[PDB]
């Protein structure tokens, strides 16, 4: 009962209050040492908890550490050895995040006269000493540098007075290792290829920049809140606890260390003149407010109103401009690569919220930020784009569409395939696919009907226009009757590889069906047997997706549907719809968006398959060796089906790149005999496409890496097909030998 | 959950005074 | 800590099935491994294909049940959406629950699961009992409420 008073009253403390801060953990610890001789053991690992699950309140919870210390060493050093037991319980478990948090802890409390700085100077430096190890990936280097210049920014001006003879060593062996690594993965991780206005900056070589600033500046860092400088009395006479010599766990092959970053930057102190001057982008406290914004939400995403709430109330102990922080750190995880920390959805609600709860400021911060990401379109990353134009859409839907088109109306005037006005196209389709096509033509201007998506109505080839001259259009009649008769699937077989048969056959059941989703989900589930017949040949396959296309060209979320399903229902396979992504009959869609939100959404579901089986083989395996003959007859039975689905993983993504690698050269050499420029508009799309498949699902395609290297992309291919590669070998490269 | 919905000052206030 | 693992959205409403089938301890059992949402207060317009585009920005939607009037035969305002996992109906609870459809406020509430004879209004003129009290005249709604 009392315990429960304890956690909810150490989980509290900074909050809004009426009383200081200072006042609140005077108080705070004063309570903690009264019920410390019945409850030690749990104040301890309540305060472990916190240590561990929240960061952005770290500074607090160190000085309450503090106090304690001050008034029990016992309490001090049980707690030190816990944070020690946790920090190789993290690292054990290839928990990197987590243990980076208990580092930078066990770092401040240097300043709560907790932990002696000699013992931190030892631990960072073998630390840093990860550096000279041998044959381990380069991410392994890169976080233990990591966990020691991010602590830097609160324990820098102590370890450095204290003790700088042993500090420069530690410095030198850094920055020798920051100048000979290898960087020429970050091109595929960078939201915006250009240099301007806002360079994006690999994560390390920017905290490098950040951590010699703040040095030249005497250590003096003006934003993180330091509660234990109103203890200094309270705190000086406390005994200090020594670290044990720290041994990093050694590099496995099960290791899994945090792969490389770039910095999201987009703001600088010029986008609010009027307001709080905005930290630069080289200073630490631009560091240190982004990753406590970004760990509130890794804390409270899971609730909107309160993550909201909390990013509002973010404390500083000095005035910053606050909103453009918030933005800028939400649209650094939704545009995240290769992946947002969370799910993309959760960013627009959030951002809703956020607007609910600063309705006179947040708002305007956040328009300007999108005519921010519009006007630099020109180089953003395609995946990026993507997640811009689903966001942006989704926003707009919960805001009536209303939106100052006519700010954007001079990618109008530019080409149709140039990145603005592809941008503007991709998002009223968006708004049509949570609207409808009429909503859509009223509320852009008139000059904007160019960029307007078709009216999404099917296409009957065998209708009242249709010539009697059309091969099987007295097939299609008949059929025509039949469907609406109920009749069977064998009538159907007799009323019919032949081409016109799935034609006639597709054409009439797809036209009697498109009222909506569920009729045409109904009418394959229906006639589904009557599919596998004609469709066995995987060209059937192939003319099931095409003539399927013809219908519905015009409306590309019924397209994406058709596929799932058939996918799912075994009418088509993933190989087919590779190929058809490809085909001749998409080449006008090829650049359009929905095409690859398809070919994704076929690899997702081919992944997921995989991943199932390998779980049935890896649990197998688990009751064999954990229990302990006819299981390992079994065993032998799922490995064969878990090599044929692997098998078919690995073609789906050979048929892809093939397909990629085909049409690039072919037009490579169309511009070479026409003596004209290579990069297309065309161009740009096709190739970061391909980049695309590389950093979407780099984890997989690591398996191929002979089979890509000497197969497929060789010396014979154009350099510029080859840079994409060569690309994607650099980053599994820095994670792996 | 009764202490988990309460004020920090209520609770603070609470303990230091009643034990 | 409990604040941090804390899912308002995702906990059950005091909404309860009375044509349900058993008791309350059984059909909370099914609403808490349920992978299918009631989905409340939209506009009779609104179509199959609009709920599949927001449904599906927090997973694959398994199948999709639109609620019609007993007697019309028509859009009553609400439907049903099935997941394959429950994660994503869990994310569509936290983070699509209280947005805009058609520019109304819709609201999701687990589901025990969908069992024939659901999809038709349980209100004495055929549409749902939510649109017989109602006073206040709503264009998406039919009009007035009776
Ligand atoms: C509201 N609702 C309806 N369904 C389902 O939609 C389909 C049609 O059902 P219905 O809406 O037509 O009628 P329902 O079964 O909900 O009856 P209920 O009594 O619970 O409806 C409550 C509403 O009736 C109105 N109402 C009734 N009496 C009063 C009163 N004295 N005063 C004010 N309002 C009243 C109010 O609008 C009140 O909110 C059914 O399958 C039903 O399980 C729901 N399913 C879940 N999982 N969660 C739900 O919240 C839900
Ligand atoms: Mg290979």
């Amino acid at each position: 009962e009392t315990e429960d008073h304890l956690e909810s009253l150490i989980c509290k403390v900074g909050e809004k209050s009426a009383c200081s801060l200072e006042s609140n953990l005077e108080g705070l610890a004063g309570v903690l040492e009264a019920d410390l001789p019945n409850y030690k053991s749990k104040i301890l690992r309540l305060l472990c908890t916190v240590a561990r699950l929240l960061p952005e309140k770290l500074t607090i919870y160190t000085t309450l550490v503090g106090l304690l210390n001050a008034r029990n060493y016992n309490f001090g050093g049980e707690f030190v050895e816990a944070m020690i037991r946790q920090l190789k319980e993290s690292l054990k478990a290839n928990n990197y995040n987590e243990a980076v948090y208990l580092v930078r802890f066990l770092s401040d409390l240097v300043n709560c006269h907790v932990i002696a700085a000699p013992s931190m100077v030892a631990m960072f430096e073998n630390f840093v000493s990860v550096t000279q190890e041998e044959d381990v990936p380069q991410v392994r280097r890169d976080w233990y540098v990591y966990a020691f210049l991010s602590s830097l920014p609160w324990v820098g001006k102590e370890l450095y007075e204290k003790k700088d003879a042993e500090m420069d060593r530690i410095f030198a062996n850094t920055e020798s290792y920051l100048k000979r690594r290898q960087k020429t993965h970050v091109p595929m991780l960078q939201v915006w290829t250009a240099d301007k206005p806002h360079p994006q900056e690999e994560y390390l070589d920017c905290l490098w920049a950040q951590i010699q600033k703040l040095k030249k500046d005497r250590w003096q860092e003006r934003h993180i809140l330091r509660p234990y400088l109103a203890f200094d009395s309270i705190l000086c006479e406390a005994l200090q606890h020594n670290l044990p010599p720290f041994t990093p766990p050694p590099h496995t092959e099960d290791s899994v260390y945090p792969m490389p970053r770039v910095i999201f930057r987009m703001f600088d102190y010029t986008d609010d003149p009027e307001g709080p001057v905005m930290p630069g982008s080289h200073s630490v406290e631009r560091f240190v407010i982004e990753e406590n914004l970004h760990c509130i939400i890794k804390s409270h995403w899971k609730e909107r109103k309160t993550c909201a709430a909390q990013l509002v109330s973010y404390p500083g102990k000095n005035k910053i401009p606050l909103n453009y922080h918030i933005v800028e750190v939400i649209f650094a995880e939704l545009f995240q690569l290769p992946a947002p920390p969370h799910i993309d959805v959760m960013y627009t609600t959030l951002l809703i919220e956020l607007c609910k709860l600063q309705p006179g400021s947040l708002p305007q911060v956040l328009a300007q930020a999108t005519e921010m990401l519009y006007m630099r379109l020109d180089t953003m990353n395609t995946t990026c784009v993507d997640r811009f134009i689903n966001w942006f859409s989704h926003h707009l839907s919960n805001f009536q569409f209303r939106w100052s088109w006519e700010d954007w109306s001079d990618c109008l005037s530019q080409d149709p395939e140039s990145p603005k006005p592809k941008f503007v196209r991709e998002v009223l389709e968006k708004c049509m696919r949570l609207s409808y096509h009429q909503r859509i033509l009223d509320i852009v201007p008139p000059t904007f009907s160019a960029l307007c998506p078709v009216n999404p109505t099917c296409i009957y080839k065998y209708g009242d226009e249709s010539s009697n001259s059309l091969p099987g259009h007295s097939v299609a009649l008949c059929l025509a009757v039949a469907f609406k008769s109920k009749a069977t699937n064998d009538e159907i077989f007799s009323i019919l590889f032949n081409p016109l048969k799935i034609e006639v056959f597709v054409q009439t059941l797809l036209h009697l069906a498109a009222k909506s989703f569920s009729h045409s989900f109904s009418a394959l589930a229906k006639f589904h047997e009557v599919f596998k017949t004609l469709a066995e040949s995987d060209e059937g396959k192939l003319h099931v997706l095409r003539v399927m296309f013809e219908v519905w060209r015009n409306h590309p979320q019924m397209i994406a549907v058709l596929v799932d399903k058939m996918i799912r229902t075994q009418i088509v396979d993933c190989a087919a719809v590779a190929n058809w992504i490809f085909s001749s009959e998409l080449s006008r869609d090829f650049t359009r968006l929905f095409v690859w939100e398809i070919l994704h959404s076929t690899i997702r579901k081919m992944n997921k398959h995989v991943l199932k089986i390998q779980k049935e083989l890896e649990e197998a395996k688990e009751k064999l060796a954990r229990q302990h003959g006819v299981l390992e007859e079994q065993i032998e039975r799922l490995q064969e089906k878990v090599e044929s689905a692997q098998s078919e993983q690995k073609n789906l993504f050979l048929v892809i790149f093939q397909r990629f690698i085909m049409i690039l050269t072919e037009h490579l050499v169309r511009c070479e005999t026409d003596g004209t420029s290579v990069l297309t508009p065309w161009y740009k799309n096709c190739i970061e496409r391909l980049q695309q498949i590389f950093l979407q699902h780099h984890q997989i395609i690591q398996q191929y890496m002979v089979t890509l290297e000497n197969l497929l992309f060789t010396a014979e291919l154009d350099p510029h097909i080859l840079a994409v590669f060569q690309q994607f070998c650099a980053l599994q490269a820095a994670e792996n030998l | 959950s009764k202490y988990e919905a309460m004020d920090f000052d209520s609770l603070l206030k609470e303990a230091q005074q009643s034990l | 800590l409990k604040a941090l693992r804390s899912d308002s959205y995702v906990e059950l409403s005091q909404y309860r099935d009375q044509h349900f089938r058993g008791d309350n301890e059984e059909q909370e059992k099914l609403l808490k491994k349920s992978c299918t949402l009631y989905v409340g207060n939209l506009s009779f317009y609104t179509t199959e294909e609009q709920i599949y585009e927001l449904f599906s920005k927090s997973g694959d939607i398994k199948k999709i049940i639109m609620g019609l009037d007993k007697m019309k035969k028509t859009a009553c305002g609400f439907c049903f959406v099935e997941y394959y996992s429950r994660a994503d109906a869990e994310n569509a609870m936290r983070y699509i629950n209280g947005t805009r459809l058609d520019d109304r406020i819709i609201r999701t509430d687990w589901d025990a699961g969908f069992k024939e004879g659901r999809q038709y209004g349980r209100g004495r003129s055929g549409g749902q009992v939510r649109d017989e009290y109602r006073q206040d005249y709503d264009a998406g709604r039919g009009g007035y409420g009776k």
